[PDB]
């Protein structure tokens, strides 16, 4: 039984809104959600996807941010849930997509799809009034 | 079969990384000392049987890999994870045929067409030494980058910043205990960091302070080395003793 990630937490939310996505490994995969690297990405109907937020399975902690969500999204970990966190903060009508997260046992904080092994099904972003 | 030094990122400790690196220069070394530098074998008539040291590296995900060093240079020269061994391209014939005595028994072999200098390795990298964080945590990703290459996980300029990490913290720490020191740090701190000109200058500088060190006149430099500080200021090296603390191991020269 291979590891499966499960997300929830989008929806619709208006400019300036918050959202806080969840990344929950199931229960019975060997390893650990703090073993992953875990990254978050979106995607929208033409764009390809596209990385956001990254945390390595570094034991110090390192994560990475694209230049469109510095500051505003912040990715953290709750080990006692098996679960990483995107918080979004001060969203607005272009982060509007698909949110997807991916893990890599091991990993490293990468804004690849391909530097990832799993993923989660997918929850829609929406921002608007 | 070559001599195996292990060392796991995981749970890693100034003390462990220390062990780690005097291991590795106890295999490269024997020794033949000029002017209290020990200097490396000569790669003219050595054994094959004693041209290479292995360093098998694991981290907490309990991934491996298994770097071959050249005990005449101290450098890496190819890397094997479970069923396939990856070689930097040789420079000549010689190399070429020695390598083949190098994990003998995986079933792929591959030699890149590209070679492990930093030049190449920071083109395919995409960023220079000096942008490119080292640290415990950025070995236990190298590690992990390296795992995953055979399998198609890993993208050409991540496995050359991985590369990268590999040399720095091994390779260019075993020939310079002040590299050594300065990879201690980030270790202490749990905190990785880019190196600064003082260590990029050393790196660069290798060869030729052997050839300095070794042609000296009782210590004294035929002409000074050049070096950079910290904040890029440039200073000379006129003369072995300053390098006593500095450097560990020379290519052999004569
Ligand atoms: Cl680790
Ligand atoms: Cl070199
Ligand atoms: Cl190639």
């Amino acid at each position: 039984a291979q590891v499966q990630l499960v997300e929830s937490g989008g929806g619709l939310v208006q400019p300036g809104g918050s959202l806080r996505l969840s990344c929950v490994a199931s229960e019975f995969s060997g390893f650990t959600l703090d073993y992953y690297a875990i990254g978050w990405f979106r995607q929208a109907p033409g764009k390809e996807r596209e990385g956001l937020s990254s945390i390595s399975s570094s034991s110090d902690g390192f994560t990475s941010y694209s230049d469109s969500v510095k500051g505003r999204f912040t990715i953290s970990r709750d080990n006692a849930k098996n679960t990483v966190y995107l918080q979004m903060n001060s969203l607005k009508p272009e982060d509007t997509a698909v949110y997807y997260c991916a893990a890599r046992l091991g990993g490293w904080a990468s804004f690849s799809p391909q530097e990832y092994d799993y993923w989660g099904q997918g929850t829609q972003v929406t921002v608007s009034s | 079969q070559y001599p195996i030094i292990n060392f796991t990122t995981a749970g890693a400790t100034v003390q462990s990384y220390t062990n780690f690196i005097r291991a590795v220069r106890g295999r490269l070394t024997t020794a033949d000392v000029r002017h209290e530098i020990p200097v490396l074998p000569n790669r003219v008539g050595l054994p094959i049987n004693q041209r290479f040291i292995l360093v098998e590296l694991s981290n907490h995900a309990e991934l491996s890999v298994t770097l071959a060093l050249d005990v005449t240079n101290a450098y890496v020269v190819g890397y094997r994870a479970g069923n396939s061994a990856y070689f930097f391209h040789p420079d000549n014939q010689e190399d070429a045929e020695a390598i083949t005595h190098l994990f003998t028994d995986v079933q792929n072999r591959y030699t890149f067409a590209f070679g492990g200098n930093y030049d190449r390795l920071e083109q395919l990298a995409g960023n220079l030494r000096e942008n490119i964080e080292l640290g415990n945590g950025p070995l236990e990703e190298a590690i992990s980058a390296l795992y995953y290459y055979s399998t198609g996980g890993t993208q050409l300029p991540t496995l050359a910043r991985s590369f990268i990490i590999c040399i720095q913290m091994i390779s260019e720490a075993a020939r310079f205990q002040y590299i050594e020191g300065e990879m201690r740090t980030r270790i202490r701190y749990n905190r990785r960091s880019a190196p600064d000109p003082s260590v990029i200058t050393l790196e660069n500088s290798w060869g030729r302070l052997s050839t300095a060190i070794q042609e000296s006149n009782q210590g004294a430099f035929a002409s000074p080395i050049q070096l950079q500080r910290r904040n890029g200021s440039k200073f000379s090296v006129y003369d072995v003793s300053i390098l006593i603390p500095i450097i560990a191991l020379m290519v052999y020269r004569c």
